[PDB]
């Protein structure tokens, strides 16, 4: 919460990042959507 | 200012396009458009000439 | 279906928004089939 692009528990960012997506496709810049495979039974405390 | 330089209906075609009033529609898209009947189907707006 | 709305040589995207949307909601049928475990030892066997 003390960050700010991050948007997670945060409307407003969520929001923010809806309209800066919607203005990119509208003027044509490169969108990249990327998931990740296997978030959870990769990571490890020991990167923490 | 107009949008990006796009047809708008087909997104692949940009060359020496036409403007709608709020658009770049391509020449066959326009023709194809103005054929089927008076409307323009894309911005509701009369067809250009 | 989908080769019946994309496949064209030249005149195929006349109207690319209407078909991208059908499309989109042709395969967001999974929906209506419900998610209820069918096997639940199956189930927790494969989470395992
Ligand atoms: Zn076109
Ligand atoms: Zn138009």
């Amino acid at each position: 919460n003390s960050m700010k692009y991050t948007c997670l528990n945060s409307e407003k960012e969520f929001e923010r990042a809806i309209c800066d997506m919607k203005m990119a496709v509208n003027n044509g810049d490169l969108s990249c959507s990327y998931d990740h495979s296997k978030w959870g039974p990769t990571m490890s405390p020991a990167l923490f | 200012l107009y949008g990006r330089y796009n047809c708008k209906c087909c997104w692949f075609a940009d060359t020496n396009l036409i403007t709608c009033n709020d658009h770049y529609l391509c020449l066959r898209c326009h023709q194809t458009m103005l054929r089927n009947s008076e409307l323009c189907h894309i911005c509701w707006k009369p067809l250009p000439t | 279906l989908f080769i019946r709305l994309l496949s064209g040589e030249s005149d195929a995207s006349l109207f690319f928004s209407r078909r991208f949307k059908y499309l989109l909601n042709v395969s967001y049928l999974c929906h209506l089939i419900t998610k209820e475990t069918p096997d639940r030892l199956t189930d927790q066997i494969k989470c395992f």
